[PDB]
C-alpha cells in the first residue's frame, strides 16, 4: 500500500515563497530517490530538482537553478521543496515520484510510483474600468508593465460594474468615482492604502482628503470630472439634447436644494450636427473630434438667478481586499499609471478632466477647455461619500 | 628464457590486474572528454580530476565509477596480452638471434605491427567500454544500455556486425603516434642527460627519462583520442566521418578543446604502465622455475 | 662476493700499469665498480668509478691519465695508468656495489654507498736518490735536485751517510774514482758519479747526470 501525498501548493503572487511537502507512507524512504516533476496544462512532464538517498547530492534543472531548493528527511520520511522568486511561468500541477533503485535521478518513465500532484499559480494582474474611459491607453500601460516586470494585465469592462462588484467580491483593482467607495469600504471590501509622504506631496491635499474615511485612505485619486455644456450659446436656461435617464446628467437644474432620449441616442444626434448644445463631461470630447465639426466648450446656463451647481468627482482607483496582489497593484498605481508618461499615455485616447498630478496639472492647465471646466466645477459642490447614497442615487433614479 | 605460453599468460594476467587496479582515473578521462559535444548549459558540471570524481560517485553512485569492467577485461585478456608477448617474440626475430644490438627503428616496427595487429583484434571491447563509460542518466543521450552483454546484444540486433568495429582507424593512429614518441623522446632524454652528465647514470635517470617521454607522448595523443572519444559515442547518423567530427570540436569550441583530460590520461598511463612491467616479471620469474 | 685485486709491485716513474680486479662467481655483468686509493698515512680518496651500463667517471686530480674499463666475459675490472709519477704511489681498492644506488654524478665520490672492499694491492714509484758523502758539496747537490724536481716533478734528495765506502755494498753513487762505468764530474782522484743497477730509474738518473748535472 505504496501512498504518497503532496501538500503546500495555492495561489500565490509574483515574487515570493512556498513550501511543498511530499509524504511517503508505506514503503522505507531509506533506499528510495526522491525527485519532483512538473506539469504544464498542454504539455509533457519536466524536470524540476531531485535528491539522492542520503541528500548528499541534489540536482537542479537548467531553468530553475538557484531559486529551488530541495531536501529531505529519513527520520520523518519527508521530503521538501521551497520555491522562491516565483515567476508567471510557473503555473503547473507538480507530482513527486520515488525511484526503487536508490541513489538515483533519471528522467520521467524511469520511476516507480507517483502522487497526485498539486496545482500552483501565479495570477495576473486584472483591472476593471468603466468602458466611457479610454481603456486602451490603460492595456497599453499594462502592456509596458508587462515589458518592464514579465507580469501580464488584463483590462476588463463590464456592463455596470458598480453592481457587479460587491456581489463578485473578483479584480485586483476597481475604477470608479469615490462616491460608492465611501460604502465599499463601510462594508469591508476596500483595503487600506499607505503612500508616502513624498508621494502625497506629488497630488493635491484636498483631492486626498476626498477620498478619506475617519483619518485612513483607501484610493488613490486619478482625475477630477465635472460636467460642461458643449456646443452666441444662450446664457440662461429660460436645440438641445442629453441623456435623461441618469439623474447625475438631470441633477444640475434641480439644484435651491441639496442632498445631504438615451445617452447613445444624443451622442449620436450630437455627432451628425442634428442637435446644438449638448451637457457631457470631458470624456465625451474626443468622440466630438471623431465627429469633425466645430464644438467648444462653456459653463452651464443660469436658472432664475442662480448658476447651476453639477456634481464633481474625483476618478479614483481602489485595490481589492481580497486580491493577493496587492504588492504587484501598490507598485503599478504608484510607480506606473501616477506618471507622466502613463496619465498622457491614457489622456491621448480619451481626456480625464484635471489630472491630480502637479507636472501634468500645470501643463494641462493651458489648454482653456480644462480652465472652462474647473470653473464650472468650482460652482458645484463635491458629493460625499457616506455609505448612505447606494440607495440615494437609486431613490432619485425612481 | 620462458616458452611463449608461459609469457602470454603472464602479460595477461599482469594486465587485467594493472586494469582492475586503476579504471576510475579512464572514467574520469572519458567524462571530462565527452563534456561539450553538444550545447547545454553555460555551467559545467564537471572540473578537476578529483572533483569529477567525487561528483561522479556523490551523485551517480560508487558502482558508476567501475562501470564497463567486464569490456575492459576482455579487452585485456584478447589484446594486451597478444601485444605485449608478439612484441618480445617479433622484437628477437627481427633481431635475429642476438646478431646485432638493436636499434632504434627495429623497436619502433616491431612495436607498430604488434600495436596494429592488437587495434585491428579487439575493437569492439573499446566501443562498449566507450559506450558504457560515456553514458549517464540525469544529463545527455538517454541511457540505452543495461550493462556490458546487453551492449553487445543490442547493437548486434540493431545495428549489426559491422557497426562494432567503429573508429579504428583512430585507435590505429593513436598506437602508432603514442609508440614512436616515447621511443624517440626517451631515447633522446636518456642520451642528453647521460652526455651532460647533470644526472648519474642509474635508474633514476632512466626513469626521469620515461616519465617525460611519457608525458610528452599522452600531450600528443591527447588530441586524437579527444576525436576518437567524441566519434565512438555518437548515435548514428550524427556525425558523417571523422574529419567533419574534427570540424565541428574545432568551429564550436576551439583548438584549446582538442586537450581535454591531459592529467588523468597521464596518471593512468604512467601508473598502469608502472603497475604491468612489475607485475608482468614478477609472475615471469615466479612462474618461469 | 671475495673481491680480489691483482697488479700490484714497485715501479718506476712514467710507466703505465695494468691492474685487475674481479669477483667470485658471475655477479660482475650485475654490479658497478670503484677504484679508491689510500696514500700513505691518509685516509681513502676518489679515483674512478664505472658503472653497469658502461660510463667512466674519473676524478678531478686523476682526469686525462687513468683509463678505466669492465669485461663482462673476463667479469673483471681493468685500470690503465699512464705518466704515472711517485705522488700516486698508495694502496689501492677495487669496490663493488648494487645499481641503482647513486642519483648524482657527484653521488661516486661518497664512500658510504659501497659495501664490498677487496684485499687491495699497494703501487709504489721509488724515486731517484743520490748519496753525496760530508766532504762534497751537499749544498750543490740539493739545488741541482730541486731543480730537477721542479723542471719534472721527481723527487730528489741528497742525504750525507758516513763510511760510506763499506756502507753501500741508492741511485747516483758520488765517489773517487779509486772505489770503482762512470761519469766524471771533477777531478781531485777522480770525483765521479756511477748508476747502480739496483736503482729502477736509471733513465731518469742519466737524464738528471747528463742534462743538468755536470754544467
Ligand atoms: N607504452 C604504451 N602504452 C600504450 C600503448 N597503447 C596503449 N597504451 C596505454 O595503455 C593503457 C591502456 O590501454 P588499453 O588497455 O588499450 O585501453 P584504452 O581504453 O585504449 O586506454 P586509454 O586510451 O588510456 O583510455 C593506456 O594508458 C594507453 O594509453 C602503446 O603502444 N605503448
Ligand atoms: O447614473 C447614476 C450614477 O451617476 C454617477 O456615475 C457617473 C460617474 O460618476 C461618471 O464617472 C461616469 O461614469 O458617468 C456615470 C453616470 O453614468 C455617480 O457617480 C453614481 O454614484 C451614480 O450611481
Amino acid at each position: 500500500q505504496v501512498q504518497l501525498v503532496e501538500s503546500g501548493g495555492g495561489l500565490v503572487q509574483a515574487g515570493d515563497s512556498l513550501r511543498l511537502s511530499c509524504a511517503a507512507s508505506g514503503l522505507t524512504l531509506k533506499n528510495y530517490a526522491m525527485g519532483w516533476f512538473r506539469q504544464a496544462p498542454g504539455k509533457e512532464h519536466e524536470f524540476v530538482a531531485v535528491i539522492s538517498w542520503s541528500g548528499s547530492g541534489t540536482s537542479y534543472a537548467d531553468s530553475v537553478e538557484g531559486r529551488f531548493t530541495i531536501s529531505r528527511d529519513n527520520a520523518k520520511n519527508t521530503a521538501f521543496l521551497q520555491m522562491s522568486s516565483l515567476k508567471p511561468e510557473d503555473t503547473a500541477v507538480y507530482y513527486c515520484a520515488a525511484r526503487d533503485g536508490g541513489y538515483g535521478s533519471r528522467w520521467p518513465d524511469e520511476y516507480t510510483y507517483w502522487g497526485q500532484g498539486t496545482q500552483v499559480t501565479v495570477p495576473p494582474l486584472v483591472i476593471w474600468i468603466n468602458g466611457d474611459k479610454g481603456y486602451n491607453g490603460l492595456a497599453e500601460v499594462g502592456k509596458k508593465f508587462e515589458k518592464d516586470t514579465g507580469i501580464k494585465v488584463t483590462v476588463e469592462h463590464p456592463d455596470k460594474l458598480e453592481e457587479k462588484f460587491p456581489q463578485v467580491a473578483g479584480p485586483d483593482i476597481i475604477f470608479w468615482a469615490h462616491d460608492r467607495f465611501g460604502g465599499y469600504a463601510q462594508s469591508g471590501l476596500l483595503a487600506e492604502i499607505t503612500p508616502d509622504k513624498a508621494f502625497q506631496d506629488k497630488l493635491y491635499p484636498f483631492t486626498w482628503d476626498a477620498v478619506r474615511y475617519n483619518g485612513k485612505l483607501i484610493a488613490y485619486p486619478i482625475a477630477v470630472e465635472a460636467l460642461s455644456l458643449i456646443y452666441n450659446p444662450p446664457k440662461t436656461w429660460e436645440a438641445l439634447m442629453f441623456n435623461l435617464q441618469e439623474p447625475y446628467f438631470t441633477w444640475p437644474l434641480i439644484a435651491g436644494g441639496y442632498a445631504f432620449t438615451d445617452y447613445s441616442i444624443a451622442e449620436a444626434a450630437f455627432n451628425k450636427g442634428e442637435t446644438a448644445m449638448t451637457i457631457n463631461g470631458p470624456w465625451a470630447w474626443s468622440n466630438i473630434d471623431t465627429s469633425k465639426v466645430n464644438y467648444g466648450v462653456t459653463v452651464l446656463p443660469t436658472f432664475k438667478g442662480q448658476p447651476s451647481k453639477p456634481f464633481v468627482g474625483v476618478l479614483s482607483a481602489g485595490i481589492n481586499a481580497a486580491s493577493p496582489n496587492k504588492e504587484l497593484a501598490k507598485e503599478f498605481l504608484e510607480n506606473y499609471l501616477l506618471t507622466d508618461e502613463g496619465l498622457e499615455a491614457v489622456n491621448k485616447d480619451k481626456p480625464l478632466g484635471a489630472v491630480a498630478l502637479k507636472s501634468y496639472e500645470e501643463e494641462l492647465a493651458k489648454d482653456p477647455r480644462i480652465a472652462a471646466t474647473m470653473e464650472n466645477a468650482q460652482k458645484g459642490e463635491i458629493m460625499p461619500n457616506i455609505p448612505q447614497m447606494s440607495a440615494f442615487w437609486y431613490a432619485v433614479r425612481t | 628464457h620462458p616458452t611463449l605460453g608461459v609469457q602470454l599468460f603472464s602479460a595477461g594476467i599482469a594486465a587485467c590486474l594493472a586494469d582492475v587496479i586503476t579504471f576510475p582515473l579512464d572514467t574520469a578521462k572519458v567524462r571530462l572528454q565527452v563534456q561539450g559535444e553538444c550545447p547545454t548549459s553555460s555551467v559545467i558540471r564537471y572540473k578537476g580530476v578529483l572533483g569529477t570524481i567525487t561528483a561522479v560517485v556523490k551523485t551517480e553512485g560508487r558502482m558508476k565509477l567501475y562501470s564497463g569492467l567486464p569490456a575492459g577485461l576482455q579487452r585485456q585478456i584478447s589484446s594486451a596480452s597478444l601485444r605485449i608477448g608478439l612484441y618480445d617474440t617479433v622484437q628477437e626475430f627481427l633481431t635475429a638471434g642476438k646478431e646485432t644490438a638493436p636499434s632504434l627503428g627495429s623497436k619502433i616496427l616491431a612495436g607498430l605491427t604488434t600495436g596494429g595487429v592488437a587495434v585491428f583484434i579487439g575493437q569492439p571491447t573499446e566501443v562498449v567500454k566507450v559506450r558504457l563509460q560515456a553514458q549517464s542518466h540525469l544529463h545527455g543521450i538517454k541511457p540505452r544500455y543495461t550493462g556490458t552483454y546487453n551492449a553487445y546484444r543490442i547493437i548486434a540486433t540493431t545495428e549489426g556486425l559491422t557497426g562494432l568495429w567503429k573508429g579504428t582507424t583512430p585507435n590505429l593512429m593513436r598506437s602508432v603516434i603514442i609508440n614512436c614518441t616515447e621511443l624517440v623522446t626517451y631515447d633522446l632524454m636518456k642520451e642528453a642527460f647521460v652526455k651532460n652528465n647533470i644526472l648519474a647514470d642509474d635508474v633514476p635517470c632512466h626513469l626521469v627519462s620515461a616519465l617525460i617521454a611519457g608525458f610528452c607522448a599522452t600531450a600528443m595523443s591527447s588530441p586524437v583520442d579527444v576525436v576518437k572519444t567524441r566519434f565512438i559515442n555518437s548515435p548514428p547518423g550524427q556525425y558523417k566521418s571523422v574529419p567533419n567530427c574534427a570540424m565541428k570540436v574545432f568551429t564550436n569550441e576551439g583548438p584549446t578543446a582538442f586537450f581535454k583530460g591531459l592529467v588523468p590520461s597521464f596518471l593512468r598511463l604512467g601508473s598502469w604502465n608502472v603497475i604491468m612491467f612489475v607485475c608482468f616479471e614478477q609472475l615471469k620469474r615466479e612462474l618461469s622455475k
